[PDB]
């Protein structure tokens, strides 16, 4: 009541849609349950009832029933969606945002993931792995063990291992190779 | 000429500023417009310029000459909405004399300060400076001193967010210290009072800039940056979202939002993410993230103090903050980098009637030197007086370890808290079963068959609730069904305390 | 010590002094001779940006009287950091030896006049008109330029008739200091 | 030629005022001038005089000319006691450009107007004026808004 | 309480006291009860106790035992007191 909240009439949404390798052109109004939406100048009617809590979203697409899953949003536009069992990648941008950011720089960072460093200082007291053990994606690979702890390190890469550096009964600090991964 | 034709013409170079070249090699490094990052930030159409005419007085070193003057004098201003809700906005513009800060530049600003406080309407500002404008000398530093007393000003009054968009250097440098949240972009944005040139001069260093004052450094080492975002795209659509967990002034509730997420569901996910064994680490993200509406959590300093996590959250449609340790960063021990963000964070919150949410694993505090000479108990005293002089919604869950004297600092009840919750697997004692019996029993015999009687008696969460230290023991699972009991009841919550001219904070 | 420079740990000393000093309405006198701040890692790592703010919050936000002198230098963003007239202070006093820039000649001229023939001459006539304390106190910086000999007088005329000061400010639930 | 030397000579112009000629002409009009009347007013050794060497920065139609400069800016101000009892003043000097208002001339009364308000005492003001400074233009339109 | 005053510290009043058509230097200082006062060089003690309000004011001067009364005052100096019956203007 102190400061009155005035809703943008937004009439019509203008998005720009990139799915792989692939920029699509879209424009949704609202009116009510049912989106219009123009993608590339074909017309669908998505109608729901748009709870966006719930872990199964039922949407009917020109009659045509979907089930869809919302796995995660970023407010950078990209949203994981499954849709008929496999997770797509889509990066939504409003129109403004999609031209703007054409003169951002394409910087590109290494993926170490095959480097597997102590998280914290301390006394290793297992390692699971040696040369040619199989990785999991999770797997535990060693565990330090300080202030009567047990931190466990997992591998993010699946692979083999290369190189165990580090072994149990040894003293490792903050940033040490622990085992480097193929 | 008529007046008609130079009011277009002065318009027309307001919306250039430096000249289309300068805009030009603005996009060639990377960075947006000072105009073109507003546009983004706010509602189509809601941004109102002021003072698009507004010149510079200058008249030393030919700074008076026709090539010299600019309209705007290097910075935007105006106001608009975001997502219906009213906010103040300026921006710097890089392009017009470096950004450099000159007096007419600070009135413009200080404009923009005092019609959001008169109102009570957030500002956000975005920094991009080269310094002082020193053409003019000493009017650049009274432009410097009238911005710090707005910010000062405002503190508590409205939020204050500075999102910083490029370099900045010399006194410009602290007006993010005096706001509530600073932000950054990786790799574009530096935050330093003097140059990788003033370094090498005075003292045998070699440091360059991005080491020196990069955005990197400080949302990782120094902690004066509350994240840094990957480019100026992805900044402003996250700071749209930032924006939409905070109220518009200190006189208003935190937001309440359409909400579609049950209140009542229960999480069966909690009963099992506590081990059993003291010596195992787990994720305190996962309970976090568990609880909150739909699970979307806003994380601060994602980087920086990993032992304690503090964000941003909703439950049942309103704003809340939470604090909680992060057991597998030095096993969810106090330092004084945590209790530094901490108390921060806490602060914030109490000031803008946000409620707090505490999720309490503590063991103790970091030992050793590294600390003691640090003033570990100086910087400890910041959390605990943060959380004792609260005023707004308490509600704590203690999920494992709480000893010592970490269990007071991480918002007890006896500090004025409303409810306090332990799970099965919580323990509440002045140090583990080891310490206290061998201290106990000290030079007798038989301690290890006494200790055997002492953990069964004491090495559980009821010697503590059996005395009103906790109202109920919880299964897991319902944790968030009580917790959005207690904020839909404690909302209405007042209470006094004596007058004080002002706080006296430890430091 | 350290050409007078502020670093982290002086802020805090001072920072933490000043609120008390605020909240029991004790007087603050300043003596201002500060070149700038502590270059280097060692502070740039430390959070010099977020602890030299609480000095400057500690005065900006007081309301009780507020007498500077400045005795020496004041150089850059330190001017204001150090109790500056317009943070609400109530007199400025400089002394003959004062100098109020933001920063010296030889930064101001190399910079002013990059690239340019003859910058020691340029700093002859740069240095003769700001190499003083006249440029800030005719803008209103500076009340007075007294004797050094009667600073004792000036300020207890002062503090005997700012003793009745009373501001108001907007209410806030509380402060919010940089921390 | 040192700071102090300076410093005097600036002392010795700021009591001249607009010059001993136009001091001359003051008292053949039969009037007294603005640091005469407050020396009457106040309480003998009782004022004090504030930002005594504060110049315009207004430049046009010669006024940035150094024979243009006046320390004080056609004001006196600054605070005394009438019978032990506190008061700010200030006096408007007609002898320098007429007594007419700039920008920095009214800021100065502003500041004497901020202070008392603040502590609580009267402010006595002897007035003398030729009205606004049309040198600056539109400067002087905004110090009579502040002052008012 | 919330403004203190301080009482000037006037050790001497130096006046140009204007009679008929003479100004003559006078020069006062306070003792008390008794002010000294030089007049052309010559020293003169008034005693009195210097109640104002009265209409009848008694005053010893040197000894010398006198009654005068003040009929008007004005704040340019300006009065007019009765003498030996005599009233006469002094500025
Ligand atoms: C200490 C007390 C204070 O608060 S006053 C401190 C003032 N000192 C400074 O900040 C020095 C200015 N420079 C720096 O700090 C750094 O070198 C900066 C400029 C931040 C590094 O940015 P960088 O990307 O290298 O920019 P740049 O040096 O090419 O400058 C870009 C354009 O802006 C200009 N500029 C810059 N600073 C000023 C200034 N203070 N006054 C006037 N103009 C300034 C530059 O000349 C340049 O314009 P151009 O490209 O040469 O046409
Ligand atoms: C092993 O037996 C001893 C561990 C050290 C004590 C720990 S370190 C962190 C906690 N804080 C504290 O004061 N003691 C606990
Ligand atoms: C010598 O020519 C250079 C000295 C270094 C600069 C000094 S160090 C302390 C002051 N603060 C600052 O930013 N610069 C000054």
């Amino acid at each position: 009541s102190r400061m009155p909240v005035i809703k943008p009439d937004i009439a019509n949404w203008e998005l720009s849609v990139k799915l792989h390798d692939k920029v699509h052109t879209v424009v949704a109004s609202n009116n009510g349950s049912v989106f219009s939406v123009e993608v590339d100048g074909s017309k669908l009617n998505v109608t729901s009832t748009w709870n966006l809590a719930s872990p199964l979203l039922s949407v009917s697409v020109d009659g045509t029933q979907r089930t869809v899953q919302c796995l995660s949003r970023e407010a950078g536009g990209n949203m994981s969606i499954q849709f008929l069992g496999t997770v797509y990648k889509v990066n939504i941008l409003t129109r403004l945002a999609a031209e703007l950011n054409k003169f951002m720089l394409e910087k590109v960072t290494e993926d170490t993931s095959s480097v597997l460093r102590s998280p914290m200082p301390g006394v290793v007291v297992a390692v699971s792995v040696k040369p040619g053990d199989a990785v999991a994606e999770g797997q535990e690979i060693c565990v330090i063990e300080a202030m009567k702890m047990q931190n466990s390190m997992t591998a993010g890469k699946t692979g083999t291992v290369k190189s165990v550096h580090c072994q149990a009964g040894d003293t490792v600090g903050e940033g040490d190779l622990l085992v480097e991964l193929e | 000429t008529s007046v008609n034709e130079r009011i277009e013409n002065k318009r027309r170079t307001a919306l250039l500023g430096g000249g289309q070249r300068r805009i030009d090699a603005q996009h060639k490094r990377g960075k947006l417009t000072a105009r073109e990052r507003i546009s983004l930030l706010l509602d189509p159409g809601s941004f109102v310029e002021s003072d698009m005419f507004v010149e510079h007085r200058c008249a030393d070193f030919g700074m008076a000459a026709d090539k010299n003057k600019f309209p705007g004098d290097s910075v935007v201003t105006g106001r608009g909405r975001i997502n219906g809700r009213l906010v103040y906005v300026f921006s710097q513009d890089f392009t017009v004399f470096g950004g450099s800060l000159s007096g007419a530049h600070a009135q413009k600003i200080c404009k923009i300060m005092d019609q959001a406080i008169t109102v009570g309407a957030p500002v956000i500002g975005l920094n991009d400076s080269g310094g002082a404008r020193i053409q003019e000398g000493v009017e650049s530093l009274a432009g410097y001193a009238d911005i710090f007393l707005r910010n000062v000003t405002a503190s508590g009054v409205i939020p204050q967010i500075s999102l910083i968009m490029g370099p900045c250097a010399g006194g410009a440098v602290y007006s993010p210290a005096l706001t509530d949240f600073t932000f950054m972009v990786k790799d574009t944005s530096y935050l330093f009072i003097t140059g990788p040139d003033v370094v090498k001069s005075v003292t045998n260093e070699d440091v360059t800039q991005e080491e020196l004052g990069g955005a990197k450094t400080h949302t990782t080492m120094s902690g004066v940056a509350h994240r840094a975002f990957e480019n100026d795209v992805d900044a402003l659509c996250n700071l749209r979202d930032f924006f939409n967990y905070l109220p518009l002034s200190s006189q208003d509730p935190a937001p309440v939002r359409e909400c579609h997420d049950p209140s009542d569901r229960l999480v069966p996910e909690l009963d099992t993410i506590v081990p059993l064994e003291s010596t195992k680490a787990y994720n305190m993200v996962d309970i976090i993230h568990s609880v909150v509406d739909e699970r979307e959590f806003f994380e601060i300093m994602p980087n920086y103090a990993k032992n304690i996590i503090v964000g941003f959250a909703r439950m049942n449609g309103r704003t809340v903050g939470i604090v909680g340790n992060q057991p597998k960063v030095a096993s969810g021990c106090l330092d004084i980098n945590s209790s530094v963000k901490g108390a921060r964070f806490v602060r914030f919150c109490d000031a803008f009637n946000i409620p707090l949410i505490t999720f309490v694993d503590v063991p103790g505090f970091l030992p050793g030197t590294a600390q003691e000479y640090g003033g570990i108990i100086r910087h400890g005293a910041k959390l605990l007086y943060a959380f004792a002089e609260a005023t707004v919604p308490k509600v704590t869950v203690i999920t494992r370890k709480a000893y010592g004297g970490a269990y007071d600092v991480m918002s007890s009840k006896h500090l004025c808290g409303d409810t306090n919750y332990a799970w099965p697997t919580a323990e509440i004692a002045v140090m583990g079963a080891k310490g206290a019996v061998e201290i106990i029993f000290k030079g007798h015999e038989n301690v290890e068959a006494a200790q055997a009687e002492y953990i069964e008696k004491f090495a559980n969460p009821f010697p503590a609730a059996v005395r009103g230290f906790v109202d109920d023991i919880i299964q897991p699972s319902s944790t968030r069904a009580r917790i959005c009991c207690d904020l839909d009841v404690l909302a209405s919550k007042k209470v006094q305390r004596p007058w004080r001219k002002h706080a006296n904070i430890p430091l």
